[PDB]
């Protein structure tokens, strides 16, 4: 490491894809291995965050409709959480009332699907994030897919989308 | 009109990377700089003295011709070629029905830039997408 | 019209406003009289100089004098320089009628609050429309 | 001279005139050093191009930023803040922004409407600036030899018929001495 | 009581290091621009804004906050004025080094005047450490009075390698006061030339100098350039570094820093208004040795021939440097 | 080196040169108010959970 | 890690040192006093440093030192297993 | 947007949790200072994944606090927005200045200056809410967002978005 | 109010506190004030 003082910096912006210094696309985990950004869409945060909150749950006693789930979730969410869960809270009742993907067979058929272009982990979890109904709704929600992807692959890839949209 | 843009009049002069970009709306000359600074939180009304459509930053484009009327003409050739597209075998090698069909499609080409028949001929656009 | 930028003391148990304050100046601490709560500590009591805000307000200047080495060429050309001030020309005035006024009583033998309150008169009465025309004998004269 | 000392300073600060001091020794009296002014064509183009850039980027600037939000201010501290940095300093009651050092509601800032004047300011300037771009665009095409004090001699036309200045350039032989900005190609 | 908690992460100087301000980073780190050569208003009830005690810049009072932090005496460490010279003057503490590197640097281009292709030279370039380094380097530069726009090639002497100069024959500098003097000699045909090498001159010279030229000098691109080394924008330290005694608290007093950042205040706006009109050369030169001598003083009140500035009081003015010096100073 | 004697032209040649100063000495390690790495401060003390665990 | 030495290698003196003894009861003291597990019986104790005394004599000080070396490497050594001999 | 980053955390441990079972101490004070917080580096940590194995490392004790500092690292779910990024949320308050819609996490702001002009604000209606010919956006709406701005602070993050954009605003 | 913010580095989440003695903070605004800059760092740039 050498000397350091002010540099000029491109300021984050989703459009170019230049998410900042600590979000770069090339990461390298605990184990010093590397490793691509893990960007995740909200159905499959909601189900990863379940997953750890089900199993935090698993280790202390060890040692559907959107109704039904919510309050599931409130409560499992109340159980097996500490003090100052507010934020955490929000964030669960907001994926889980903004959710398209409900399963595991649901969300991975979304990643099988979406990895196939090669877009920005960004790109793909904002196209699995947001719901649009047509090539131009998507251009427009997410200006960084302009001149990386052709308008039918686009169309025909939210079809199908939206053809296995839960219910 | 001959090398600023009218709006901030700025000369390539004193900007030597200005750069022009048209939109198919109106085909009304504009920089850059003008089209950031108007169109970047959202559309907008045309900067421009009679003209009152709105437009898209997304929509604009580099002039290829440099006669608009031509760059006109040639984009709704595009639009129009898009959806009629037929070839010699379509008709199985009748020339005469071809013949038509080109003299046709020149027809709602020309009525389209010269606003015949807008409502019609857009209509008639319209279906024949669907058959 | 300004900024407010202002501290006032006052202890959050007692919520007593306002507070009795005392100011242990020996343990250095300011401390709430009646439940002992302390609210401030590490309080605070040549370097600087010294200047009265009545006779020459605020006007601050460094005079240019001989050191244990130097050269009188140096010496000269920089009070040359300072003296050819157009902002500090207009004070020097004030501060000539000022020297004249300790000349005119130290010559009296008058006490010094006399020549004080004689340099304080002519500094409020000076630079007025009244007194344009007077003498700036008289005009010492009358302020003594 | 008091008069023509702004005058000459300012035009000097712009490059529009250069100067030229010479020592200057007459048969009959003490020598004295003469100031000369003149106008080096390539310094003055290139400030007065500078500056006209310099001008119509300052309005076009203004333009952009006034086309930004409005942001907001405190009437007490007459401190200003973004709409991003008072969006932040908002009341628990979600109603009125407060400022930090008041604690007062904050007033929403002005030029909303001056989106319309400033393009007009730009295009009045334009076309009074007009000539000034055509002859630099002539300029551009030509070449231009840089002037001195000697050169310009050569043009002289005698102000008076006994001007007590010595119009002459000689210069010291054998002088390597090199002064700031007294060369030219 | 104690000072108020923080969020940041609590942690212990392990390096440090030391350099120059450049003027961009004075201006950024400025949070004011003092331009009044004053310390209160009128009413003399609260401190002049723009002023010397600006409040912009701390409190050294129990009873006041501070306008950029609102915070108290006990938690403000003090925010950093500035004040853009009309004209750049040298640092007192820096006259040698400029002058050895102005001996060392052509004065019209800005290039070493010995490049690698003298063995002497290379010699000293191939030293480790930067001070011997320079040390080498300015022995051997300072005897070469010309540019040397080409140079024997390091081959054979028969054919010359040609390499970046300009022919003009360097100046002997001498230290004249505070001013550097360069003295051209003639040809054949006789005394030399002497004229005044101005700041702005020097500063342009140094500004001219390449990263790696002045790399070897042992100046770091990044910490310290010679172009530095001459003061265009000075900061203006916080209250809490020149507090304001009392000593019945009826009567103000004002420490001597304040005191020469007053003078250096009114010198500079002297040598803005004479240079904005008229103001002959012999003036403006007058104003310039003025405000450069005050800036000496306020950074340190004893150079050897030079005056020494008194107070009313008669005593030498107490400046940075004797603070830190001493068995009583800082250290 | 600035403690000892003619500290102001150290200081000023350490900032012309740009010196990095690692703060291994006590001066340094005093002037910055921090625990200096001589005598019991040559070391750093660590705490042992092996030890902890079977401490019971 | 190629600053920590291994245990199989350590060369450093196996005897804690007078400054190390030090600093170790120092810091248990500063830990018991204020309300740390006490590891050692206590037949009647009223000062921290006496409890540390006894918690060394009887080795039951969950601390370790770290020993610093000139070029940045450290050893781990356990108050357990340093020798008090001083 | 959601992302799994690995971070570093700085735990300081008071003397009375050197027993026997301090892993668990540092564990229960990982999800107490660390889950729910907010952070202008990473966004709001939202939950820590992986929680039987965090990699705890030897802790210092500090000079003259007394306590002991544990570098902990560990795999959480991390929301940090971005400018130019859309969301989907629900409004929770609104006024004159313009209203807050809340994302997840976080609170998003729609100044006036950023809202499409025939979207007026209007106090009559009980709450109060904007009212335009094709939609009315009021408490418990859903709104698509643009984020406009982020300002991050070491503690705490703020977002402004515009609904003034094609195909965004009321959903 | 918990914000940090260092003007003219444009940055606010990249703040350290370190505890010196005045007479330190002193030296250190004395010497800026002289134009030396005394640039302290919590992380050491060289290997010994
Ligand atoms: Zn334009
Ligand atoms: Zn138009
Ligand atoms: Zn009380
Ligand atoms: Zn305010
Ligand atoms: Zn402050
Ligand atoms: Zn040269």
């Amino acid at each position: 490491r050498r000397r350091r003082l002010k540099k000029v910096e491109e300021e984050e912006n989703a459009a170019t894809l230049q998410l900042g210094q600590e979000f770069q696309l090339k990461q390298i985990n605990h184990q010093g291995e590397e490793e691509e950004l893990i960007a995740l869409n909200l159905s499959e945060a909601r189900l990863v965050i379940k997953e750890a909150l089900v199993e935090r749950r698993r280790a202390f006693k060890r040692s559907e409709t959107r109704e039904k789930e919510l309050e599931s979730i409130d409560v499992l969410l109340e159980q097996t959480t500490g003090g100052n869960n507010k934020d955490l809270k929000n964030t669960m009742q907001y994926l889980t009332n903004f959710s398209r993907f409900r399963d595991q067979e649901t969300v991975g058929a979304v990643i099988q699907l979406l990895k196939s272009t090669g877009l920005h982990p960004f790109e793909v979890a904002q196209l699995g994030s947001l719901a649009c109904d047509t090539a131009d709704e998507a251009k427009t929600l997410i200006p960084s897919l302009n001149n990386k992807i052709s308008d039918d692959e686009l169309e025909r890839i939210l079809k199908e989308l939206s053809n296995l949209e839960t219910l | 009109n001959k090398d600023m843009c009218p709006i901030c009049k700025t000369d390539r002069y004193l900007s030597p990377d200005v750069k022009f970009l048209v939109n198919p709306e109106c085909y009304h000359r504009i920089c850059e700089s003008c089209v950031d600074r108007i169109f970047s939180l959202g559309p907008a009304q045309c900067p421009y003295k009679g003209c009152d459509k709105i437009l898209r930053k997304n929509k604009f484009k580099t002039q290829i011709f440099d006669d608009v009327e031509v760059e006109k003409e040639v984009d709704i050739r595009k639009r129009v070629f898009n959806v009629f597209n037929k070839t010699i075998d379509d008709f199985n090698g009748d020339l005469v029905e071809y013949n038509k069909y080109l003299e046709e499609v020149e027809d709602i080409i020309y009525k389209l830039d010269h606003g015949i028949d807008v409502a019609k001929t857009e209509e008639k656009l319209r279906t024949y997408e669907e058959l | 019209r300004g900024p407010n930028l202002n501290i006032v003391l006052t202890c959050p148990e007692c919520k007593v406003y306002p507070p009795k304050i005392v100011e242990r100046f020996s343990e250095g601490d300011v401390v709430c009289a009646l439940c002992g709560l302390v609210l401030s500590d590490k309080l605070v009591d040549r370097v600087g100089e010294a200047s009265n805000p009545l006779l020459d307000g605020n006007n601050l200047s460094t005079r240019i004098g001989k050191g244990e080495t130097t050269d009188m060429r140096f010496t000269k050309e920089l009070n040359k320089a300072q003296g050819k001030n157009v902002m500090d020309k207009k004070d020097n005035e004030v501060q000539a009628a000022f020297a004249k006024i300790t000349m005119l009583c130290d010559a009296a033998e008058l006490p010094k609050i006399v020549k004080d309150c004689a340099k304080e008169a002519y500094k409020l009465c000076h630079d007025e429309k009244t007194l344009k025309g007077k003498s700036m004998e008289s005009i010492m004269a009358a302020s003594i | 001279k008091t008069e023509l000392g702004p005058l000459i300073a300012r035009l000097r600060s712009d490059r529009l005139i250069s100067i030229h001091k010479q020592r200057e020794y007459p048969p009959n009296s003490k020598s004295v050093e003469r100031v000369y002014y003149y106008v080096k064509y390539p310094h003055a183009i290139d400030a007065i191009k500078w500056k006209v850039h310099q001008v119509v980027q300052r309005l076009k600037d203004d333009l952009d930023k006034n086309s930004e939000p409005n942001g907001y201010m405190c009437p007490i501290c007459l401190t200003k803040y973004t709409q991003l940095e008072a969006v932040q300093l908002l009341n628990f009651d979600r109603t009125e922004f407060l400022c930090s050092l008041c604690d007062e509601p904050l007033v929403e800032d002005d030029s909303g409407k001056k989106n319309k004047e400033k393009q007009d300011k730009l295009n009045r300037l334009m076309d009074q600036i007009q000539p000034i771009i055509d002859s630099l665009k002539k300029i551009d095409d030509s070449r231009i030899e840089e002037n001195t004090f000697e050169i310009a001699l050569a043009r002289l036309i005698p102000p008076q018929n006994q001007s007590h200045a010595a119009y002459t350039y000689n210069p010291k032989k054998g002088s390597t001495m090199f002064r700031p900005g007294d060369s030219a190609p | 009581v104690g000072q108020q908690y923080s969020s940041a992460p609590l942690r212990t100087v392990k390096e440090v290091q030391f350099g120059l301000f450049s003027p961009e980073e004075v201006r950024a780190i400025s949070v004011a621009k003092i331009r009044f050569p004053e310390t209160m208003d009128e009413t003399q009830t609260r401190a002049k804004i723009g002023g010397l005690n600006d409040p912009r810049l701390g409190s050294i009072d129990r009873n006041l906050k501070c306008q950029t932090c609102q915070e108290g005496m006990n938690e403000c460490p003090g925010h950093f004025g500035h004040i853009d010279l009309a004209k750049p003057v040298f640092h007192v503490g820096f006259i040698a080094k400029i002058k050895k590197v102005c001996e060392c640097v052509c004065m019209h281009c800005g290039k070493l005047l010995l490049d690698e292709h003298n063995e002497l030279m290379r010699q000293a370039l191939a030293i480790k450490d930067s001070k011997k380094r320079f040390a080498a380097i300015w022995t051997l530069c300072k005897t070469k009075m010309v540019c040397e726009t080409d140079v024997p090639s390091e081959d054979d002497p028969t054919q010359l390698v040609s390499r970046g100069g300009c022919g003009n024959t360097q100046p002997t500098i001498r230290k004249d006061g505070l001013k550097l003097v360069g003295s051209w000699k003639k040809d054949r045909a006789d005394e030399p030339e002497l004229r005044v090498l101005s700041t702005e001159e020097i500063l342009n010279i140094f500004k001219h100098i390449s990263v790696k030229d002045f790399t070897s000098l042992g100046f770091n691109e990044v910490f310290s350039r010679p172009e530095w080394m001459i003061l265009t924008c000075l900061p203006v330290p916080p209250p809490p570094v020149r507090p304001s005694i009392s000593f019945n608290e009826s009567q103000r007093g004002e420490d001597d820093l304040t005191f020469k950042l007053a003078d250096i205040l009114k010198a500079n706006i002297s040598l803005e208004t004479l240079e904005h009109n008229g103001a002959p050369h012999h003036a403006i030169e007058e104003a310039e040795s003025l405000l450069q001598f005050h800036v000496a003083t306020y950074m340190d009140n004893d150079i050897a021939g030079q005056p020494q500035a008194l107070q009313k009081s008669g005593r030498p003015v107490k400046s940075i440097r004797a603070r830190l010096k001493g068995k009583e100073g800082r250290i | 080196r600035c403690s000892f004697e003619e500290t102001v032209e150290i200081l000023f040649e350490a900032g012309a040169s740009a010196e990095l100063d690692d703060c291994r000495g006590v001066s340094e390690n005093v002037i910055l108010g921090q625990m200096a790495p001589i005598g019991t401060g040559a070391f750093d003390v660590m705490i042992d959970e092996e030890s902890l665990v079977k401490y019971m | 890690k190629e600053k920590a030495i291994p245990k199989d290698q350590r060369a450093t003196t196996p005897y804690m040192t007078k400054y190390e003894r030090a600093r170790i009861l120092g810091t248990r003291a500063l830990q018991i006093s204020m309300n740390a597990p006490v590891f050692v019986d206590l037949e009647g104790e009223t000062d921290p440093l006496r409890i540390a005394m006894k918690e060394l004599a009887e080795k039951k000080i969950p601390l370790v030192i770290r020993r610093y070396l000139p070029d940045g490497s450290f050893e781990d050594w356990s108050v357990e297993e340093l020798i008090v001999d001083l | 947007m959601f992302f799994i980053k690995d971070l570093s955390l700085n735990i300081t441990l008071h003397p009375s949790f050197f027993g026997p079972r301090m892993k668990q101490y540092l564990k229960t004070k990982l999800l107490e200072e660390v889950e729910g917080s907010c952070t202008g580096k990473f966004g709001y940590i939202l939950c820590v994944l992986d929680y039987d194995n965090i990699d705890i490392q030897r802790g210092r004790i500090l000079p003259t606090d007394g306590s002991a500092e544990f570098n902990v690292k560990y795999r959480a779910v991390v929301f940090k927005p971005f400018k130019g990024e859309v969301v989907d949320g629900t409004v929770v308050s609104c006024s004159q200045h313009g209203f807050e819609v809340q994302v997840g996490p976080m609170k998003v702001f729609v100044t006036k200056h950023l809202m499409p002009q025939d979207l007026t604000f209007n106090a009559g209606s009980n709450p109060p809410s904007y009212q335009s010919s094709e939609d009315v956006i009021t408490i418990k709406s859903r709104i698509r967002v643009k984020i406009e701005g982020c300002i991050s602070q070491v503690s705490s993050i703020h977002a402004i978005g515009s609904i003034k954009e094609d195909y965004l605003g009321a959903i | 109010h918990n914000q940090f913010e260092c003007k003219g580095c444009d940055n606010k989440i990249d703040i350290y506190q370190i505890h010196i003695p005045y007479a330190a903070k002193l030296l250190f605004q004395e010497l800026m004030a002289m134009n030396i800059t005394p640039r302290l760092y919590t992380d050491r740039s060289r290997d010994f």
